[PDB]
């Protein structure tokens, strides 16, 4: 499965910014095939992982919380 | 055959007793923790608003 | 000077600045007495307790009454003390509001009267009393299953017709009749109108003239629904301290001082703890509830009613109420629709007293054989509902030919009930009762009708019933 | 009177004007910027005005993103708020927030007028005495929950269900029978879905009547907002001016709560109750109030509702409900049946169903429809175990007279007529009446249980039972 497949990987020693920044990524390099004509698949595994990590770099900027201290 | 029935008819009695005993007793843990789950939601709720008052 | 002024008012809550070192102490009281210099200003007569000190010279306070109408710079005064709330003889049969002063309507109270401060600590341990004694009331449920305490904070557990009031009321009439004392009536943050019935029936029973009322209903803010009770309190230490009596001191709905002090604190601006009660609910509960004591010279005892709100006795009200209360009086509306006055559930009133260390042992085994042949007796309903009267057993047929004379021999004549019914009504000392039950328990009283036992105060009058009935 | 950029905060811009030359609040402001080297963007703004800071600082909120903005930024005054255009020019054209043509068809010149979003709501002089009830054509709607005129409708319902269909010839009526121009505006849902809705508006031939604004979840919450205040203010046009009785359809309202609770928290307001901004009531009310029928036209306003896990306390749904007039529920288990609408007849309510509105008859039909209905669906678990064999003769005439009724609740659409080759039907109130009474009364139990599927009036079920040989 690898001659077409792209693995992105935000591990949880990587800080919450690289955690934040990885279905953003995922994505930007499945449009780059999507506005060529290619058909891409893209698995986001764990998005819940990106909410905690983008809950984790708010609360640090020191914006306020909402409920479940998500922003 | 008649006093079958009628053993049949008490033993469906004192089956659906206890099932309404049963019943009562799991209503009555349920709303143990039904108040326990009710007193956690809203000290929860209440520290989620004052943490985001105390955040400005 | 002792002179500040207003900067800042925001709801009940209003900030006055003072001069450096002339700030006054946390708890005390402010007067605002302003008249109306222009046809653009209010006149105001407004009364604030000292919460906190802000620093830069400033004290935050919490209001009396409404704060409509004031205006930054408006100059306050500093009594130097807390409240100052009348004391003594000048204060029974008089309504007065959380500052002391008298809502009734007959006159005011000089200026050279004894006025006692709201905050004081609680008695210390040099002054309590080394043992536990009985608060004998002359109620055979009262004084039988769930024995009250000098000293002793009990819940009442009812309301909404089903005899509170009458029960309160018969407490003061017995208490001041026998044991000499007062009682003192706080109703913390109820309804105005049940004030007023309550007021109106004190009023015609006669019971009014030996108990001080203290009302701080809902109108008013929650620093004052917060003080009602220490301000009923520190009437009732006045009799037991300088007078040297027994007590009574009455607490409607102790939920409120709760929920008051909550709604204080969060106009205070503190974090809320667990289920939104303020942090300080324990030490609050504690402030006025370890000032209820005996003492070496006399004693308050304190019946309070308890909401326990969402039908929960965890909730955190409730759960810091009861771990002062020593017993409990439940009153049932099964019980009232029945007949038998007073309403109290003899199964479900529990009591801390209730052991034969502080009752004795005859009034322990006595109050343990009633409890056991009551719940006999409510194990067999069903039976009786089920199968009838008749096939049950003999000594099952015995149990519930006693419990019913047990059950209603628990009423009483009340002398508040003698303006309803005629009847005098009766003090039941706790020798009689225990021996009056023995006497039913050992099958004495076997051949009368169980109507005789009904509405009758000792165990030969109702033999005299029976024989003036037949 | 052009400043700069003081903070970029999210979708939250601060921009600070000379002294005395502020805008007011709710008016557009634009950033038109050129990159000056290649270290910049070219971006293209639209701000609207939020707050007033201290010192001549405007708090705003964006349109679109804010990825490229430099501190420092010239923003240009636009001197009013959002206008957009409306008139016979937005007739079958896609609209954004702006006011611009998403759609590729041309762009609208500058002769046009323009409307303000922002705009106070009727008087109450101004508005209708008293009700009038929107006919549609739809048996489900005019019979069991009747739309008012100028009301608010919820749509209960997800997708594979019809509810683009029933929105469909929602507009096909009012446009063939009242003159009533439509205004689809959808809010933060799904632009798959969107794009759907749209290629069918051109396949039906229904856009020649509907103006559209689609904002969707791409976009940020500030366009999420202003979409149903575009599509409002594009159907008040119609209202204000051509006196019609205009459809606006506002897709998941919920969105628009939300969209509020996004920008609430970065605009610097404290949080108010389940996380929701604390000016929700009114923020709501001043999109749901401007949905009137006044003395010239009319806007009713059929809004799907999305309610998250189906929780019904939740504030923003609470709010959406207190403004809703009627609800119909589409359901899953009758698309499935093959009951085209797939209203759910049970469940979905009006306030409208009441003798004084709808009158004596159509009140007692459609209660007695009600009633079997309902008494149908107390027996689906006893005919789907124990089969019809063994139920009675009086139920199951019961579920004969309801089955009757269940497939007469179907209609054939006239946006239906390009899949099926049937032409569709507009049933007025009267006529639907009767047939519901005819078949209550017993009228129709010899023909079969088709003839009743997907037929306008019940000649037309005499007709097709005669054409299948009964």
């Amino acid at each position: 499965a690898l001659d077409y497949t792209i693995v992105v990987t935000a591990s949880a020693s990587q800080p919450a910014p690289l955690l934040f920044l990885a279905p953003y990524a995922g994505v930007a390099m499945g449009e780059y095939f999507m506005y060529k004509g290619k058909h891409v698949l893209v698995v986001y595994d764990d998005l819940s992982k990106q909410a905690a990590a983008y809950r984790e770099l708010s609360l640090l900027l020191r914006r306020p919380p909402g409920r479940e201290a998500y922003p | 055959l008649l006093d079958a029935k009628a053993s049949e008819h008490a033993a469906r009695m004192t089956a659906m007793k206890n099932a309404t005993d049963n019943a009562n007793e799991l209503i009555r843990t349920l709303t143990l923790s039904y108040n326990r789950a009710r007193q956690a939601a809203i000290t929860q709720e209440i520290t989620e608003i004052v943490a985001g008052a105390n955040a400005l | 000077m002792t002179r500040g002024r207003v900067i800042q008012v925001m709801g009940p809550v209003v900030d006055v600045k003072f001069e450096n070192g002339h700030l006054p102490a946390i708890y005390n009281a402010l007067k605002i007495q302003h008249k109306a210099r222009n046809e653009n200003e209010v006149d105001i007569d407004l009364t604030l307790e000292v919460a906190l000190h802000l620093g830069d010279d400033t004290v935050r306070t919490i209001a009396m009454a409404s704060t409509d109408g004031l205006i930054r710079g408006m100059e306050v005064i500093d009594t130097g003390a807390p409240i100052s709330v009348p004391v003594g003889e000048v204060t029974l049969g008089r309504v007065f509001n959380v500052l002391g002063e008298p809502i009734d309507l007959e006159g005011d109270i000089p200026a050279d009267a004894r006025r006692d401060p709201i905050h004081r600590p609680a008695p210390k341990f040099e002054e309590l009393a080394t043992e536990v004694e009985i608060l004998e009331t002359g109620i055979k449920v009262v004084d039988l299953l769930a024995p009250y305490i000098k000293g002793g904070k009990i819940g009442l557990f009812g309301g909404a017709g089903v005899g509170k009031t009458v029960l309160i009321q018969e407490l003061i009439h017995n208490i001041a009749q026998e044991h000499g004392g007062i009682s003192v009536f706080a109703g913390v943050g109820e309804r105005t109108r049940e004030g007023n019935d309550l007021y109106h029936e004190m009023k015609d029973s006669g019971v009014i003239s030996k108990t001080a009322m203290v009302f701080g209903q809902m109108n008013e803010p929650p620093g004052a629904r917060m003080r009602v009770a220490l301000t009923g309190l520190t009437m009732a230490e006045y009799f037991r301290d300088e007078q040297g009596q027994d007590v009574l001191l009455f607490i409607d709905n102790i939920f409120r001082f709760t929920q008051a002090g909550s709604e204080v604190s969060a106009l205070l601006g503190r974090m809320p703890s667990a289920v939104g009660y303020q942090p300080t609910l324990a030490t609050e509960m504690g402030q006025l509830q370890e000032r209820i004591t005996s003492t070496a010279k006399g004693s308050i005892t304190s019946i309070q009613a308890i909401y326990v709100p969402a039908d929960d006795y965890t909730d955190p009200a409730p759960a810091t109420t009861f771990s002062h209360l020593d017993a409990t009086t439940n009153l049932e509306r099964k019980l009232a629709e029945m007949g038998i006055y007073p309403a109290v559930d003899p199964l479900a009133s529990t009591s801390r007293a209730l052991a034969p260390e502080i009752v004795g042992e005859e009034h322990y085994q006595v109050a343990r054989k009633v409890q056991q042949t009551l719940q006999r007796y409510k194990e067999l309903q069903d039976i009786i509902a089920i199968l009838g009267m008749d096939e049950l057993s003999d000594e099952d047929k015995l149990v519930v030919h006693r419990a019913r004379r047990i059950q209603f021999f628990l009423s009483q004549n009340f002398h508040v009930a003698e303006q309803f019914t005629g009847q005098p009504g009766s003090y039941v000392p706790v020798k009689e009762t225990v021996r009056g039950f023995k006497e039913i328990l050992e099958g004495k009283y076997d051949h009368l009708p169980e109507d005789a036992f009904r509405l009758v105060g000792r165990i030969e009058e109702v033999v005299e019933k029976a024989k003036a009935m037949g």
